[PDB]
RNA sequence: UAACUGAAGAGUUUGAUCAUGGCUCAGAUUGAACGCUGGCGGCAGGCUUAACACAUGCAAGUCGAGCGGGGGAAGGUAGCUUGCUACCGGACCUAGCGGCGGACGGGUGAGUAAUGCUUAGGAAUCUGCCUAUUAGUGGGGGACAACAUCUCGAAAGGGAUGCUAAUACCGCAUACGUCCUACGGGAGAAAGCAGGGGAUCUUCGGACCUUGCGCUAAUAGAUGAGCCUAAGUCGGAUUAGCUAGUUGGUGGGGUAAAGGCCUACCAAGGCGACGAUCUGUAGCGGGUCUGAGAGGAUGAUCCGCCACACUGGGACUGAGACACGGCCCAGACUCCUACGGGAGGCAGCAGUGGGGAAUAUUGGACAAUGGGGGGAACCCUGAUCCAGCCAUGCCGCGUGUGUGAAGAAGGCCUUAUGGUUGUAAAGCACUUUAAGCGAGGAGGAGGCUACUCUAGUUAAUACCUAGGGAUAGUGGACGUUACUCGCAGAAUAAGCACCGGCUAACUCUGUGCCAGCAGCCGCGGUAAUACAGAGGGUGCGAGCGUUAAUCGGAUUUACUGGGCGUAAAGCGUGCGUAGGCGGCUUAUUAAGUCGGAUGUGAAAUCCCCGAGCUUAACUUGGGAAUUGCAUUCGAUACUGGUGAGCUAG
């Protein structure tokens, strides 16, 4: 970087990268937990996992970490797979 | 945004402006959406000095176009004249 | 209000997919003689009604696969 | 650039009076060497010429009286060919519409060179404005007057009295007392001398 | 009114001739170069070669009305070595956090024969700032730069401990819209700052009211971008088979979004003589040059699209990048070093080296038009507007005008005295364009501030917003502007090519197949109109010639528009595949063909009629044109399809 503002932009970039990466890993972990419950196959367990996963997905969608279309797709597909367990 | 502004043409020391509606990110004398008049600051004799299409101006302003200072002054002067 | 083409089927092996041959007649740009040209278009046929040799109509639609963007409308003549 | 030099050899080569001198003396008494070409190998008028020689010799004669060079003359031809009408008639109209020629024919200058000098030295006004370009095209209904400082010139008074010997043309009306004149319209071919042939120029430039 | 009107040949094969057929010449044009010469102005253009390497300066900042610190000026108050000190409130400045911008504007054409471009359409998308409308902006918490200490390094810059503010960050509460839904229900936000103030209170300094700028959720509009389809878009067969995520399907994953985009299975498909695969070359279009047209060549300067940023591979932040002057990695190269450690990318503007036949200043201002930030004041802007250099091009002007012959002098030729230079010169009388000197002097500036008035919002006259009026200030880099008026005196200002024919313009000297000229045919071997000089003349003219390149002439690739007995050219002769073409009558279809309507065919460019430049170049208003494409409605003579019938093949 040649200019002070460019250097400042790089600094803010690395900070924001760290913060966003942590927030995105959280959503990935919760979706993984719901998928594991689905694989386990108990309807109540899968329902609890889905009910715990949904608020985190919506919160991180509202912050711009992920797109709201992606959040809606995740919610719909997970709900369908849970309902499949009867 | 969308703006209404002046694009320069003519010869050296004798500018002649077209009044254009365009995206602000475009180059001054490049891509534009619609041309709605002209301005000649040094008109002489029988030459017209300012033509402006008031209905198109109003229609584009109603959609959120932002005139520049010079274009707004010219529009006010044209409305005063006619 | 939708673009349609009329052709003849030249293949039906693929599942839910048919290949139809379109033909057109144009004048040569320089020498003026009328020339015939052919185009092979993949189409979507959900119920495998079409077979080799029938005359079919197809209409433009959104992509279905890598190479298919047209869908069958009706069978005009049977083989 | 304008031609400068001897005018009588110029006229002798073409064989006809080109009106390049004031005219206080006739051409024959002026030169004494007419019908002889300027060169030592110069011969009589009866020398045979090819068609290419004839077309060239006519165009040169037409250029030499008006004092126009080749670039401007070719531009004149190209404009006359574009304008609808007879090409030769249009070319003659364009040549006779120049400001210096109108000043000469109005009698404020003894010769076209005098008229050109007067126009260039800002001694002429066109429609009330002092101009200095000899090739300005004069339109119908114009007013050419002598500038105030230009007035009371002995050369101008000699020019007007000399012009009195000739005939003031139809399209130009002059108040010589006020040094003022009014071009009305472009001469038609009948007014101009009939010895000039323009067809030769036409195919020469349309080759 | 108008928008077009357009076509020339010559030389050369032979002792003549006609034909065939090449070669050469006369035209237009240029981002040109070189030789000789050179006065001015206007308007344009200016590294086509090394996408070769780069010294140095500039080309992206702004906001204290988001925030905490920290500085240095003044002032006021106190004292007194008396004009010095110490204290206190306001006015200025900004290293850091934070917001917006940096994805625009500018450069280049390496790569790319189709993921690109052009024309016409489509559905499954997102979109900061702008416009309209709807619902809100409640209450908490934990941190980290700055700062302080220590430490490494000459530094440049690094590292480690302890604090701190916010429109930085994260829970909780609430939800007109919004998301999911099994239709029962469940889920998800935000931030404050500034101006003014009547009354009231003020736990003592604000609350409260109001108006702006903000922030959150959502729907439309506009703008921008992503995706898909059809038809077009340069050669090569001395390149004939190519393809296994390959072609299709199902489950799942993934994207803003359709989709083998990815993945696990199932099947064996997909492309190709209408040229697949391989290979050479190349940015594409509007346009430009040429041509009677059809065509051919081309893609500088202007505009649209695409791609690239020392060479390759990636991702982050963000509404938007896989980002020229951002980050990471690998490679080559270059630089500083105290050897500890570091740094860099002109195909941005100017400029250097190198290459080349060849292409310019290390300039001025943000006054104008735009762009970024800001409430404003204002700051930034090598975009831009201007200036400098170059006859590179186009257009215009000047280098003087009239008179002046028993034809001065001098030069050249000669039939030896005439001819010619030539009115040319001298002499006589005049004029002052442009350049030079002096004086005056538009327009490019709309506006802003000050004053006053009116109308909105309010509780308000305050503040803010929108308007009106007159006056006064302030605002131009170009610039000693354009333009106008005075002074001087012809005074400051012409070259280049050619004269056997093609092709306008002829003699004498000098040399003798020598020296030399030459586009083709050809000149020179003692009378050279063709070599060199001189006299004379011709053509152009601040230019004139040569070389290079494209089209034309070339009907010399012939679609318009050519040929094959002997000039070049019928396969040695059959059969036959793909293909091309195909007898008569009738009914029907409307693919070819023809007609109407609608939409589109950007602007600029070409042409026509006008307007403004003292004229012209040039600029500009409105038309005409863009010969095309798509959709839709009609006609049925001919061609094609289908049904029926016939016999001359």
């Amino acid at each position: 970087a040649n200019s002070a503002q460019a250097k400042k932009r790089a600094r803010q970039n690395v900070k924001a990268r760290k913060h966003n990466a942590s927030l995105r890993s959280m959503v990935r972990t919760y979706i993984k937990r719901t998928l594991s419950a689905i694989a386990g196959g108990d309807y109540a367990v899968a329902t609890e996992a889905y009910k715990k996963a949904v608020p985190v997905i919506d919160r991180m969608a509202d912050k711009g970490i992920i797109h709201k279309n992606k959040a809606a797709r995740h919610k719909s597909r997970l709900n369908a797979q849970v309902k499949a367990l009867a | 945004m969308v703006v209404i502004r002046l694009a320069r043409g003519g010869a050296k020391k004798r500018p002649f402006y077209q009044i254009v509606v365009t995206d602000s990110r475009n180059a001054r004398d490049g891509r534009f959406i619609e041309r709605i008049g002209f301005f000649n600051p040094t008109a002489q004799g029988q030459a017209e000095k300012l033509r402006l299409d008031a209905d198109r101006f109003a229609h584009w302003v109603s959609q959120g176009a932002q005139p520049s200072e010079r274009v707004a002054s010219l529009a006010a002067q044209a409305k005063k004249a006619t | 209000t939708v673009r349609t083409l009329t052709g003849k089927v030249v293949s039906d092996k693929m599942d839910k997919s048919i290949v139809v041959l379109i033909e057109r007649r144009v004048q040569h740009p320089l020498y003026g003689k009328s020339i015939r040209r052919s185009t092979k278009l993949h189409a979507h046929d959900e119920n495998n009604v079409a077979k080799i040799g029938d005359v079919v109509t197809i209409k433009e639609s959104r992509p279905i696969s890598k190479t298919k963007a047209w869908t069958l409308v009706e069978v005009v003549e049977a083989a | 650039a304008r031609y400068i030099g001897p005018k009588c050899k110029l006229s002798r080569r073409e064989g006809t009076d080109l009106q390049l001198k004031s005219g206080v003396k006739p051409f024959d008494v002026k030169t004494k060497k007419a019908n002889k070409a300027p060169g030592q190998h110069g011969q009589a008028r009866g020398g045979k010429q090819s068609e290419y020689s004839l077309q060239l010799r006519e165009k040169q004669k037409v250029r030499r009286i008006y004092g126009v060079l080749e670039r401007q003359f070719s531009n004149y031809y190209k404009e006359a060919a574009r304008v609808k009408g007879a090409t030769g008639e249009n070319l003659l109209k364009l040549l006779e519409s120049r400001l210096d020629n109108v000043v000469y024919r109005m009698g404020f200058g003894s010769t076209r060179a005098e008229a050109r000098q007067l126009v260039s030295h800002r001694s002429i006004t066109l429609n009330g404005r002092r101009v200095n370009i000899a090739s300005i095209q004069v339109k119908a209904g114009d007013v050419i007057a002598v500038h105030e400082g230009a007035k009371q010139q002995l050369r101008i008074k000699n020019a007007i009295e000399l012009a009195a010997q000739r005939g003031i043309p139809a399209w130009i009306e002059v108040d010589h007392s006020k040094l003022e004149g009014t071009f009305k319209a472009a001469p038609d071919r009948s007014d101009l001398p009939a010895e000039i042939n323009e067809s030769l120029i036409v195919e020469l430039y349309s080759k």
